[PDB]
């Protein structure tokens, strides 16, 4: 290299622009865009030996019943032949309110006091003005008017009703009262969601005075949110001061123009009241969008960061050439990624890997520009050839050690299963390393290639320059010579506070809310504020969402756990079913299931709820179903010779169907034939009595119980195979314990692969386990604090573990480097000499990611904001803590005892 | 109760609507992804017409083939000794217009047995009664049902 760049870098140069022009137009070209469909695109983990089970299920229920020729595993569909050939006064409501239709939350203002009657008809006058002043579609229009359909869907028309008007807006207000009254008296009764169509009722009326179909409503699913059971007295008539509004048109991708050309610009709704949940169903959709838009943010912090390397080096062109070979690196790094490894994916967060991708990038161009000029100063009058030699020989391998560090970071993060975790680090990782390896050829060529009112600017540079100098000559070792332990008890104590609130205290937690609701938009949106602040004040939401689901148990026979899906890193799409090589009809396989079933209505977990027919094991049905004569098929033992079996399995379930088909839409205990006659696999399922938690501990004892029963097969040689199967609907529970047991491992790689690399850098244990300490206290800390903010893992913040590790280590290095000029003191004039050395290298090297994450902050989509909090803490953490401790520890510890065994590596 | 009379719709809205009926969303053949969402009635009570022999009527919705059962049964109760007619339930040959809802299967056009004037007239407001969502007088010929998809 160093041979031929002398004068010559306009060669290397250009082969490097060609290679970038050229990779970029591949990638572009061959491979297929990424979607950005849905940002949980894919969390659901592969591989995990639960989730292959899942998935083959999931794959299954996909191939069921086609109708005629359903040409997989369903059913008996063979056997066709048979042997034969408002503005009105009232009754003014369409339907019921559901989930489907969509639905807006308001809250008051600083009024505060929400039964305000302003408050009731500015509430439906605004909604109509914001909602239906647009082109509708419409509603289910019962009359003929397809305009007031239905109206508002609100409160005021309630009261409206009760007042027996065609108009909601036309409002005294006393019937308001004494429908207040009425509420009151309502909630004293707990009073159903009956029919009444007319005035009588089958059930028992509590009282006639409750209007039919009304006071239920706004009871359970109206605006009434504070549950609205107090007995304290009449004085204490509470607000209500969340209130809820359904939209009269229902939730879909549809909506999506109407919020975003009606419903965002708006910076509130009135001085009365205003939104704060809105909820249209619409969150993925509009997710990219907001994206795409919100992007500039990274440009705000690309450009600063250009700015304040330019501060740093006045060599501007430089800045802008080695950002530009930033930039060139992410595009060939994507390049390699989709298209060399034959494998594609992009799962959103790439789209925020860049910024610590260009802030390591920086990182790593400071150093040698300033190696460069610690050289130049010496012997400047020399080659330009033996120039480029030492410098490099002289920053090359510190470059490559501060960046294999990352990148062994994400080629370890790649062992975690979840597949959005997978693809990024993989990524990231050959990103970085060609990043060095773009900077260690190209910088070099564009370096020596440097051969070059505004007074007063430049000297308060000069000034501000020298001031920095003088800062980090004598101040900094001054402070951590004269205090020499009160930095270091503070951080001892600091680990400890860490240590507690990630140990004992409110800590590190799995996710909470289900898997199709992460908040992937800033909490103060009002899209999920919606959910982890208004979901759980509805009765109906509330009341329903978590509430007596029985968790059902389940197996299966025909199929085997073959996850036929680019096992490693699938790329969230790609199945394929598959038979095994079992047979039912033999006597003792039937005779077995019976036992079977027999021994499982014997056991804790199972809940005799003694109302089903036709959902348990299907063999008693058989049983119940024969002693049938006459027809001909009866009066035979309970196991069969296969050939009664065979001929009698697909009349009688025919035979079922025949007398009141009901549908069997691939959950049901339905054996399961193919096109051609024959049965193939055998779902049968019971109900535990678990009530589908969310939570780890509950599910985990749940499946670990459960399936080390069923592990206990014991059966015959036929249908004896791999044939456990259990599954419940415990895919939640399969991504939580894989993202924790990934993050785990990946921490542990990482710390690994850091220890490693300081050995092979410093050759001296001692130190090397200091900076353990140092890089071990640094992530207690970051953690703990976030965690203080109450930060959940997800498949985002996972990844930020073990990135910290490699992030902080970066500091640490260096300073273990730096223990040159022995002087005579074991301990003291080599630490002040080591900091006074690499000062301003360091505490820039930090300075820029952290002004870089910290421009990024207020956004909307949560990914950035998130990314950009976490690495402004672990800089800065890295950094004090790096400098202050790791000198402090060693200011108070002698590392002359090491052990060397080649004198020949230099550094 | 009544005779429903030529040309009445009972939702009193066309049918391309989110009232009881939604709007078309993708063609079905016999080999589609979708087509699997169909299923055979084969409720022996009832006569199909079948002139594709490929059973274009014998299949259809499940969502529907529970409301014409319903129907069925409901009808088999008013009137004895009957055999509802099912004309098309689905269709891939193209027998009627295109884009049309029969082609969705959400829809069947049903006769009487012995192909009645006004029995054709009560029984579009007898297929009101079962629960059906746009009961249309499409024809003289036939009572045209079309019922809405769930998911
Ligand atoms: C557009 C990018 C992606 C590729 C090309 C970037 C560089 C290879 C270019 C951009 C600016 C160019 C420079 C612009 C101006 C000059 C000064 C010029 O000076 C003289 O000729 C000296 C005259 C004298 O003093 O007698 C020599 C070429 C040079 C260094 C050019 C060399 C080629 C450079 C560095
Ligand atoms: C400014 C550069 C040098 C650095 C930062 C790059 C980002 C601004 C780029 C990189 C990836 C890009 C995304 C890659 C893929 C897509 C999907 C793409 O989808 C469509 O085109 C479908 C919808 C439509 O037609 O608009 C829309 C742009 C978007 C979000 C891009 C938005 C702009 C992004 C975030
Ligand atoms: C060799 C030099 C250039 C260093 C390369 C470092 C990384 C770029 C390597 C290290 C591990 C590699 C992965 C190891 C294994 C696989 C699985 C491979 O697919 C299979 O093996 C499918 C199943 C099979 O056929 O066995 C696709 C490439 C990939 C992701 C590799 C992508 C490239 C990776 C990340
Ligand atoms: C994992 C991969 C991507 C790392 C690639 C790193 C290389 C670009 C670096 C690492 C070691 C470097 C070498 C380290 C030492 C030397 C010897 C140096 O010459 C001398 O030291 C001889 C005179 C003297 O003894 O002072 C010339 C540069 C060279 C070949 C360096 C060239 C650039 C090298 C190969
Ligand atoms: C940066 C490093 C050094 C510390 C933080 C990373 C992990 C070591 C942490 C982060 C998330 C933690 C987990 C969060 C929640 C739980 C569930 C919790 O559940 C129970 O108490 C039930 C019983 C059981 O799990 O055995 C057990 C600890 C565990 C697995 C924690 C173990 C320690 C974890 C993996
Ligand atoms: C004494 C000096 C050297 C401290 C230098 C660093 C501070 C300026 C940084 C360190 C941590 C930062 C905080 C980290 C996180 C947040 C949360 C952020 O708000 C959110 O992210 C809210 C998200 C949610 O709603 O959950 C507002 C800024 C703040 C307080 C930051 C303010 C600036 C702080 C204190
Ligand atoms: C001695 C100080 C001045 C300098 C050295 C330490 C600082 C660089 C950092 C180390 C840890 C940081 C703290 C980490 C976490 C938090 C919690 C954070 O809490 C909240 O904002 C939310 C509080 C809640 O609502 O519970 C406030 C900032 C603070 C104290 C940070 C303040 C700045 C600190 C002390
Ligand atoms: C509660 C009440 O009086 N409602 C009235 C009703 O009495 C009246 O018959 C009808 C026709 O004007 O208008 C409404
Ligand atoms: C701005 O928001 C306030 C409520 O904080 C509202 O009263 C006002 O009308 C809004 N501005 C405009 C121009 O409507
Ligand atoms: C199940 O347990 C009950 C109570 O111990 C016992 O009466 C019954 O015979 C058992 N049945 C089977 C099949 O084990
Ligand atoms: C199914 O069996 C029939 C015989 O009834 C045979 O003609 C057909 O090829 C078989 N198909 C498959 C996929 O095995
Ligand atoms: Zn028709």
């Amino acid at each position: 290299y160093a041979a031929l760049i002398a004068d010559w870098p306009v060669v290397v140069l250009g082969m490097c622009t060609m290679f970038i022009v050229v990779c970029a137009l591949v990638g572009v070209l061959v491979p297929e865009l990424p979607d950005f469909s849905d940002p949980l695109l894919g969390f659901e983990p592969r591989g995990t030996a639960i989730g292959q089970r899942l998935v083959t299920w999931n794959n299954m229920v996909k191939n069921t019943g086609y109708k005629a020729t359903l040409a997989n595993y369903p059913f008996k569909y063979a056997d066709e032949q048979a042997k034969s050939h408002n503005f009105h006064k009232d009754s003014f409501f369409c339907d019921v309110p559901s989930d489907r239709y969509s639905r807006v939350v308001f809250t008051s203002s600083g009024g505060e006091t929400l039964w305000n009657l302003p408050a009731i008809k500015s509430m439906c006058n605004v909604d109509n003005s914001r909602i239906r002043s647009h082109p509708q579609f419409g509603d289910l229009c019962q009359r003929t008017t397809a305009a007031s359909c239905c109206p508002s869907w609100t409160l005021g028309n309630y009261i409206a009703i009760l007042n027996n008007r065609s108009s909601c807006q036309k409002i005294v207000e006393r019937d308001v009262s004494h429908t207040l009254k009425l509420l009151r008296t309502c909630a004293k009764h707990y009073d159903m969601a009956a029919r009444r169509k007319d005035q009588l009722k089958c059930t028992n009326v509590p009282r006639k005075c409750t209007k039919y179909n009304a006071v239920y409503q706004i009871l359970h699913y109206l605006v009434d949110k504070d549950f609205m059971t107090p007995k304290t007295a009449d004085y204490a008539t509470p607000a209500l001061k969340y209130s809820m509004l359904f939209s009269p048109t229902e939730k879909g991708e549809s909506m999506m123009n109407i919020y975003l050309d009606n419903f965002e610009n708006w910076n509130s709704s009135d001085g009365v009241t205003t939104i704060t949940g809105i909820e249209f169903g619409i969150k993925h959709s509009l997710f990219q969008d907001y994206l795409l838009m919100d992007t500039v943010y990274p440009a705000i912090a690309i450009v600063i960061v250009l700015l304040v390397m330019c501060v740093y080096t006045k060599s501007m062109f430089i800045t802008l050439m080695t950002m530009f070979a930033i930039i060139s690196s992410l595009i060939v790094s994507y390049f390699l990624y989709r298209v060399v490894f034959h494998f594609e994916f992009f799962p959103f967060m790439n789209l925020t890997a860049l910024i610590i991708l260009v802030g390591i990038g920086a990182n790593n161009a400071f150093v040698l520009c300033d190696v460069w000029n610690y050289t130049k100063f010496d012997k400047p009058h020399a080659e330009t050839s033996e120039t480029v030699s030492i410098t490099l020989q002289h920053a090359a391998l510190s470059m490559f050690v501060t960046s294999f560090t990352t990148a062994a970071a994400f080629y370890a993060n790649y062992v975690s299963n979840i597949t959005a975790i997978r693809c990024f680090g993989v990524y990231a990782g050959t990103a970085i390393l060609v990043n060095y390896v773009l900077m260690v050829t190209w910088l070099p060529a564009v370096v020596v290639l440097h051969e070059r009112a505004c007074q007063k600017c430049h000297k308060v540079l000069f000034a501000i320059s020298e001031a920095s100098r003088i800062f980090f000559e004598k101040v900094l070792p001054c402070i951590v010579i004269k205090f020499r332990y009160l930095w270091l008890f503070w951080f001892l104590a600091l680990t400890v506070g860490g240590a507690y609130i990630v140990c004992i205290n409110p800590k590190m937690k799995l996710p909470s809310l289900e898997l199709s609701e992460f908040q992937v938009f800033r909490s103060s949106h009002p899209f999920e504020r919606y959910d982890a602040e208004y979901k759980k004040l509805f009765m109906f939401e509330r009341v329903h969402h978590g509430e007596e689901l029985h968790m059902p148990i389940t197996v299966i026979w025909g199929v085997s756990p073959e996850d036929n899906g680019n096992p490693l890193n699938p790329k969230s799409k790609g199945k394929l079913t598959l038979d095994s090589s079992f047979n039912i009809a033999s006597p003792a396989s039937q005779a077995w299931i019976l036992h079977f079933c027999q021994k499982l209505r014997n056991q804790t977990f199972f809940y005799q709820t003694d109302e089903q027919d036709f959902t348990s094991c299907f063999i008693e049905t058989f049983k119940q179903w024969m002693e049938n004569q006459d027809c001909c098929c009866s009066h035979w033992s309970f196991p069969y010779k296969q050939e009664i079996f065979e001929l009698c399995i697909k009349r009688a379930i025919m035979e079922l169907e025949r007398s009141t088909g009901y549908h069997l839409d691939s959950k049901t205990p339905g054996p399961r034939f193919d096109i051609n006659d024959t049965i193939r696999a055998v779902v049968l399922e019971f109900q535990s009595t678990y009530l589908f938690t969310l939570a780890y501990e509950k599910m985990h004892q749940f499946y670990k119980e459960v399936d080390s029963w069923i592990s206990s097969e014991l059966s015959s040689a036929p249908e004896g195979l791999s044939n456990g199967w259990f599954v419940s609907n415990l895919e939640f529970y399969d991504l939580q314990d894989s993202l924790s047991d990934g993050t785990l491992i990946a921490m542990g790689l990482s710390v690994a692969v850091a220890f490693s690399v300081m050995l092979l850098t410093t050759w001296n244990i001692i130190i090397s386990l200091y900076a353990i300490i140092s890089i071990a206290g640094t992530i207690f800390v970051t953690v703990g604090s976030l965690v203080l903010l109450g930060w959940e893992l997800n498949v985002l913040e996972s990844v930020t573990i073990s990135v910290a590790v490699g992030l902080s280590v970066n500091f640490a290095v260096h300073y273990g480097v730096a223990y040159r000029l022995a002087p005579d003191p074991d301990r003291e004039g080599k630490v002040i000499f080591s900091l006074s050395r690499v000062g301003s290298a360091m505490a820039m090297a930090a300075l820029t990611t952290f002004v870089a994450g910290a421009m990024m902050m207020p956004s909307t989509v949560l990914a950035y904001t998130q990314l950009g909090t976490f690495m402004m803490l672990i800089m800065c953490i890295s950094w004090a803590f790096a400098t202050f401790f790791f000198q402090c520890m060693c200011r108070c510890l002698g590392p002359q005892g090491t052990c060397g065994q080649i004198p020949l590596p230099k550094k | 109760l009544t005779p429903l009379a030529y040309k009445q719709f009972i939702p009193n809205v066309a049918e391309k609507t989110l009232g009881a009926s939604g709007r078309y969303e993708g063609k079905i053949s016999r080999n589609s992804e979708r087509f699997k969402e169909l299923t055979p009635n084969y409720n022996p009570d009832i006569i199909f017409k079948d002139e594709e022999n490929t059973g274009a009527d014998r299949l259809m919705t499940q969502r529907c083939k529970d409301k014409l059962n319903a129907l069925a049964i409901s009808v088999m109760n008013q009137w004895p000794g009957v055999k509802l007619r099912v004309t098309e339930g689905w269709d891939e040959d193209g027998h009627h217009s295109e884009e049309s809802l029969h082609y969705e299967g959400r829809a069947v056009d049903i006769t009487t047995s012995d192909r009645d004037r006004s029995k054709y007239g009560m029984l579009a407001r007898l297929a009101v009664e079962a629960g059906f969502d746009w009961v249309y007088y499409e024809s003289k010929a036939h009572i045209h049902c079309s019922v809405k998809a769930e998911n």
